[PDB]
């Protein structure tokens, strides 16, 4: 059933690992490869994406910062401490979420367009996170096992 | 196969004792219209060349020099389609009226359907049936195998209880017995079928061929005679390790280069770690010297070389294995580029 | 006569159950379940049948006769049985079930693949209108199942949706309105596509490691690892009794065969691994 | 009684027309019910023609034309070169047999003389694909037989032996 | 007319001699054949049709008592049918159509007609998609220790069918037929089982093309032996001669007689008919008369489905 | 009879206990608990076992014999054992508990659900045919307990609404304030429905991040760093310990088995994890 979520990966990550640089939240992102897994199964995806969109530098900057890779390159993500180096993360997640047709992309590009639809949008996903959890832990795992090995 | 089959009538009735030699003799008398068959058909395939086809009247010709690809191509096409019918050896054999009415000879048990099938050979009916293990000589004496006490031990050395065997099955045990018999074959048209039972029976050599049991048992011998002494000390009784009695030798390289280093390596291991009634004894010995107990496994290594057929057909699928299928020279045309790059390099 | 009468029965395990099978397969157990032809964990004739013969002729000493005669012969083993096992088939495997809907409380539920069903029919039709024995409900049960294949059917439910063994989500649907179960265990049947169906089943099964400890240092010992595959507990086994015509097979269905709800099937049973319930497809 | 049509399916998509009018005739012999193509039918000693599609014969049971038996007459501007014969259908040798024999056959078989001309190189060649072969669903599946996908659910499978049962050996020149 | 042998579990139609803990140092093991001979077909089927006061010699004579010519045992999976194919050690399922152009496949050329018949074994051949041989690995054990017996170890290469395979024969009374429909059998070696349903057909029978498929073990008579192995390419074009035993008859528990026989899935070349038929005596031919109402030598050839006895 | 002896006992965990899993499968811990087939923890009978005759072969070093029969020889076996040791079902984890309206207010009580209790009524009536042990006590008060599937209860206590583990509101009802305790022990049972009681007995679990420190620079060395699942002290398994006539399954069921109060089980002992106390039902009814 899952076996194309490890070639979803590549060109989804796209870069969480050489643009990511200078080593503190570089290194850091193995902290939510791991954590984050032992976060969303123990606690609930809900709870974990609450502390992760709180993380979140959402003004237009971590809106972009992401936005901008769904369509042209790899996107050194230095800005400041983990918020563009957890928007891509936030990035990472939906990006799973729009290739796979759980949310698509007309809401999703629409839900963080005018923060009248985040709310909804999220208040979205918490009906979803039971099938979101279940369906993204081989995907998750996936880069938690590449970032022991090469991250 | 005839002078071999008489030859070894004649070298076990040289041996009227010792048992197993005298049952030789007397099913091989029983069986000779049902081994005059040889167990191993051939065929064979020629093809013809002339003058017609080398020269042009005084001298050689121009495609001349192709005329044996041509004709080791025809032989080998012969060969394979010859080899589309397979027919087996047992199929020659004339056996309706012998298992239909009986009249297969049982020397040893009786089965109680029919006749048996061989143990060794799986088709073949059997003429030599062994009891099971559970009380021999008072069978074995009853019935035909053996005369006395003394020759069931040399019986027993050979077919083991329970083994059934046909003719050619059993002959091949009496060749696995002492197997100098192979001279009658090996040397032929130089030697009297006569000569060479003489020169067995005058210079008697008995040969250990190994079973699977020795091969599986190889590091566990190794590691006994790296304990000579040390080891036996705690036997000391068993003959694991006694003397070399006699001089016997083998073709078996390890067992070769390895029989005078204090343990006797004729031992069975199915008698003594491989048995139901000891091993236990055995794995308490092996325990107490650091002696990693056996595993019952070994190795059956095959290998046959790639495409060697083709190669001396001087065909490519040798140079490019998988690349260019057998399949692919019906019409080679469609391959030109790979069998003129290589063709070309060579 | 020749097969007259047929008994089938239901394979309840009630520890898990490991029926070894040597190293027979191509995955990375190293002591595998017996398999099917479908790389489904099947339990032999001949496992089921030894395993009964030896049961029995422990729990029923004086019927030594009645119970040879049915199932063999040590020696003078010329007098064949008069009955004979078919190769238990998985009917429905436990599967844990995080379910988003229906408003009723599920933690596991059962869980089939339409071959699996497929074999059931095949032993159920090759009995009922040949034999005369008669529970053709459970054939026309089976039947009615069978014409939805291709999409995950929920059986006796309200389900719609579930996350099956942690690991995958399906959609489900009713099968018409409503219909007797199956199984009388009160936990609801899902009958999956025959791909999702059998992902869900190689996650029901339980695949341990296992050690020898070195005796003295509470060490591993070198090598001393290796994995083993158990069906899980719960899980459920179909198989038919079939029984030629005789006085004794008689004596069989009637003293014996009546009183056989509990027997030990596989082995590992010091780890437990083999307790079983059979219940008879005759209540 | 009827007549039947034993036309040609090549990798070439000149199977879109063979008979005017959708379906005409009273019955047909070759069915797709369900689990495969059934009765279809293997013509021997032929060859295909992709290009200037019709027959062009090779002699010999190794070479051969794979084709279905429709009810139709051949474009009603033909066959001066489309066999018409007339057998008493048990040496119509028809593969997967399920339906009715009719005893009184009658079959018009797109075909052109061989014409000698090119070293008739004549190489097999499979039916796949996929994007050649899935838009001929309902022009050679549903322009004569609408019978499918109006009880049919079931096309993929009479789809994986559409996959295999079509072969022939074609011209290529 | 015609009778689906339907297995209902993995069979086992033992190809070998002896299967049993003789030896006690050793294993034991055993291989299904793909195609059980007709005997096994006969001899369950007059099992069906038993009679407890007639013969009790030479079985064919009280087994032929019961039944018909039967013709031949072949593969229907779902409606679709498979026919054996030998060649030297090896066998293939190959469908109807796949058959029509061997005859001129053997006379191509030596590589044209390698790579053919070697297309037709490995890539047209559809055992392996729908049989496959299923090791069974069995013990027994002794009721003093709970643990294995001393080496009492067998393997078993049953046969496990990947989708629905039935077993195909024919047979003409229909008195049979109706007194054989739906039973459970005892059809195969160690205790498997298989149902029977019967439904009523047509086939023709009277054909005589060049060559042939043999639906069956032809029996050769003992008396043509000699006269049939130094000539074997007047007779076969390919396929496999094998020394068989004709089964192990149960009234009188007895091995049956051994045969020279042409396994199944071999071609023969039309010269084998008369060939037979020349060359054995009355007496021989009122046994090999009964050796063919039970099916030995059954032909098929390549064009239709085309059933021929030998002798009749 | 089956079996010569049947001995149905408690595990109640004295420290936490990890008992590892053996699986190929990726999991979020690193070194999560044994599973049984609902996903609740479970001990497998070859760890207990292995752990219980471990042990054994050291309290009574002159009944080795006894033991070697009983649970089998180590290195050179030539028989099967005549013990037999069933998976240990869990059967009541110990909660957090805040209440509402007490009288006298607990701080933990005992959770269990109706599957679980469901899987011992299995074990109690499989055995019971096995063998001539009859356990009309405990079968009685689990199948009166077993009425009221699909109602959160407190066996004994008056509770009526509680928040479990600090995260889990439940309703709760009386069995009928006039049944036993299943062990005598001074804290209420809550008998849960299955789908809440999930994750409040998730909840109950213990991860333990733990780490590796460089002895030279007092920081974690690279790598050293894995999370660790236990379950928590006074947590109740159940399982059933059996055996076959052999005249040293006697000495076992009477000698061996009446001296058995305290075992070490899984692993992380080094670090206070396994001691455990044994129950034996016949004497905790
Ligand atoms: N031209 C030849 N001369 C002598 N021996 C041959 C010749 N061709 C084949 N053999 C031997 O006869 C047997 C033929 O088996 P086969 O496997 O077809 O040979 P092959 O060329 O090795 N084909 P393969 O092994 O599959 O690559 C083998 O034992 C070959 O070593
Ligand atoms: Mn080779
Ligand atoms: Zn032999």
């Amino acid at each position: 059933l899952y076996e194309e979520d490890y070639k979803l990966a590549l060109e989804a990550f796209k870069k969480v690992f050489n643009a990511l640089t200078h080593y503190g939240a570089k290194q850091a992102f193995r902290s939510r490869a791991r954590d984050l897994v032992e976060e969303i199964y123990n606690s609930g995806f809900i709870p974990t994406f609450f502390y992760i969109i709180s993380k979140a530098e959402l003004n237009s900057d971590s809106l972009d910062s992401l936005i901008s890779l769904f369509s042209s390159d790899n996107a050194i993500l230095r800005g400041s401490d983990e918020n563009v180096s957890y928007s891509a993360y936030l990035f990472i997640i939906l990006y799973y979420l729009i290739k796979r047709g759980i949310i698509e992309q007309k809401f999703l590009i629409q839900a963080l367009r005018c923060e009248k639809t985040r709310l909804d949008l999220i208040d979205k996903l918490y009906n979803l996170a039971p099938i979101i959890s279940a369906k993204i832990r081989t995907y998750l795992l996936a880069i938690k096992r590449l970032s022991e090995a090469l991250i | 196969w005839r002078k071999l089959i008489e030859g070894l009538r004649c070298y076990s009735e040289r041996k009227r004792e010792d048992g197993f030699w005298n049952l030789v003799c007397r099913v091989l008398k029983l069986t000779e219209d049902l081994l005059q068959t040889t167990p191993l058909n051939i065929r064979v395939k020629q093809v013809s060349v002339t003058e017609d086809e080398i020269f042009n009247n005084n001298k050689l010709r121009s495609d001349s020099w192709k005329i044996y690809d041509n004709k080791y191509r025809q032989l080998v096409s012969e060969f394979k389609k010859s080899k589309l019918v397979k027919v087996t050896p047992e199929s020659r054999l004339k056996l309706f009226e012998l298992t239909k009415f009986d009249k297969l000879p049982q020397i040893g048990e009786k089965s109680k359907r029919g006749y048996e099938f061989c143990t060794s050979c799986g088709v073949l009916p059997a003429v030599v049936i062994m009891p099971k293990e559970d009380e021999l000589e008072k069978k074995l004496i009853d019935l035909g195998i053996a005369r006395d006490e003394k020759d069931v031990r040399s019986i027993k050395n050979m077919i083991s209880p329970g083994e059934r065997l046909c003719p050619w099955c059993l002959v091949k045990r009496a060749l696995g017995a002492e197997p100098r018999l192979m001279r009658i074959l090996l040397l032929g048209d130089l030697y009297s079928v006569e000569k060479i039972v003489n020169e067995i029976v005058s210079r008697d050599v008995k040969i250990e061929i190994p079973s699977t049991s020795d091969i599986a048992s190889i590091k566990t011998f190794e590691e006994m005679i790296e304990k000579k002494n040390e080891i036996c000390e705690d036997l000391k009784e068993e003959e694991v390790c006694e003397k070399p009695s006699e001089s016997v030798l083998s073709m078996w390289q390890w067992f070769n280069k390895n029989y005078y280093n204090g343990i006797n390596l004729t031992i069975d291991p199915e008698e003594y770690w491989f048995s139901e009634k000891r091993r236990r004894y055995y794995f308490s010995v092996f325990r107490r010297h650091r002696i990693t107990f056996p595993s019952p496994y070994y190795a059956l290594v095959r290998a046959d070389s790639d495409y060697l057929g083709d190669l001396l057909e001087g065909k490519l699928t040798p140079y490019l294995a998988g690349i260019i299928d057998s399949g692919d020279y019906a019409n080679i045309s469609e391959k030109k580029e790979e069998v003129n790059k290589l063709l070309e390099e060579y | 006569p020749y097969y007259a009468f047929a008994e089938p029965f239901f394979i309840h395990a009630i520890t898990h159950l490991h029926v070894g099978s040597g190293s027979s397969v191509e995955e990375e157990i190293a002591l595998p379940f017996q398999r099917d032809e479908l790389g489904y964990p099947t339990i032999y004739a001949s496992s089921l049948k030894g395993a009964i013969k030896s049961f029995l002729l422990k729990e029923f000493p004086d019927k030594r006769d009645v119970i040879y005669k049915v199932l063999g012969e040590d020696e003078n083993p010329e007098e064949a049985s008069l009955g004979t096992f078919l190769d238990a088939i998985l009917f429905a495997i436990p599967s844990r079930i995080i379910e988003i809907d229906s408003a009723k409380p599920y933690v596991w539920v059962y869980v089939t693949t339409y071959e699996l069903l497929k074999k059931v029919k095949l032993y159920l039709d090759s009995i009922s209108q040949l034999s005369n024995a008669s529970f053709s409900n459970l054939k026309n049960k089976i039947d009615t199942i069978l014409a939805k294949e291709g999409k995950n059917i929920t059986l006796d439910s309200d389900l719609k949706s579930a996350i099956l063994n942690e690991d995958f989500y399906v959609e489900l649907e009713a099968l018409n309105n409503k219909i007797p179960s199956i199984i009388n265990a009160g936990v609801p049947l899902l009958v999956l596509e025959d791909s999702i169906g059998r992902e869900v089943i190689n996650r029901s099964l339980i695949r341990v490691r296992r050690i020898r400890i070195d005796r003295d240092k509470k060490v591993v010992e070198t090598g001393g690892l290796w994995s083993e595959e158990y069906v899980p507990m719960k899980t459920i086994f179909f198989s038919v009794l079939l029984g030629k015509e005789s006085k004794e097979s008689a004596i069989f269905a009637s003293c014996i065969l009546r009183n056989l709800r509990y027997v030990i099937l596989g082995g590992k049973e010091t780890i437990g691994k083999g307790i079983v319930e059979l219940r008879w497809v005759k209540d | 009684s009827t007549q039947r049509e034993y036309v040609f399916i090549p990798i070439t998509n000149s199977i879109t027309i063979d008979v005017k009018i959708t379906i005409g005739g009273s019955d047909h012999i070759t069915n797709i019910d369900e689990r495969g193509i059934h009765n279809v039918l293997v013509i021997t000693g032929y060859a295909v023609d992709e290009k200037n599609g019709r027959l062009v014969p090779t002699l010999d049971p190794c070479d051969y034309v794979k084709g279905i038996l429709v009810a139709g007459t051949p474009q009603q501007a033909q066959s001066n070169d489309f066999l018409t014969l007339k057998l008493p259908a048990n040496k119509l040798y028809l593969i997967r047999k399920k339906g009715n024999i009719s005893d009184d056959l009658k079959i018009y078989i797109p075909y052109s003389s061989p014409d000698a001309r090119n070293s008739m190189k004549t190489k097999p060649v499979s039916i796949s694909d996929d994007t050649i072969v899935n838009n001929i669903i309902k022009e050679v599946f549903d322009k004569i037989y609408n019978i499918t996908q109006k009880e049919k659910v079931k096309i993929e499978k009479v789809k994986e032996d559409i996959k295999e049962l079509f072969s022939y050996y074609a011209l290529e020149q | 007319k015609r009778v689906l042998i339907k297995p209902l579990e993995p069979l086992m139609f033992r190809s070998q001699g002896e299967f049993e803990p003789l030896i006690t140092g050793s294993h034991t093991a055993a291989q299904s054949l793909i195609i059980p001979r007709p005997s096994t077909i006969a001899g369950m089927l007059g099992y069906i049709l038993f009679n407890k006061s007639s013969g009790t010699g030479d079985w064919l004579s009280d087994l032929t008592n019961l039944l018909a010519t039967i013709y031949g045992t072949f593969i229907e999976t779902n409606g679709e049918y498979l026919f054996p194919l030998r060649m030297g050690n090896h066998l293939a399922l190959v469908d109807q159509q796949h058959l029509i152009n061997l005859p001129t496949l053997l006379e191509k050329e030596y590589e044209r007609r390698e790579k053919g018949i070697y297309e037709l074994f490995y890539d047209k051949n559809k055992l392996f998609q729908i049989i496959n041989h299923q090791d069974r690995i069995g013990i027994s054990i002794d009721k003093s220790t709970r643990t294995v017996k001393e080496h009492y170890l067998y393997s078993a290469r049953y046969l496990a069918f990947k989708k629905e395979v039935n077993y195909v024969i024919f047979i003409d009374n229909d008195a049979i037929s109706d007194k054989i429909n739906g039973k459970i059998v005892n059809f195969g070696g160690e205790n498997r089982i298989a149902k029977l349903e019967v439904d009523d057909y047509k086939v023709d029978t009277s054909i005589e093309e060049e060559y042939y498929l043999a639906l069956s073990p032809i029996l050769i008579p003992d008396e043509a032996l000699d006269n049939f192995l130094d000539n074997i390419s007047d007779y076969v074009a390919m396929g496999k001669v094998d020394k068989i035993s004709l089964g192990f008859d149960i009234a009188n528990t007895k091995r049956k007689e051994m045969l020279t026989a042409i396994l199944e899935g071999s071609i023969v070349k039309r010269s084998i008919i008369d060939f037979i038929k020349n060359e054995i005596k009355n007496d021989l031919r009122y046994r090999f008369s009964k050796y063919e109402k039970i099916g030995y030598n059954t032909l098929m050839s390549l064009c239709k489905l085309a059933l021929r006895k030998i002798l009749s």
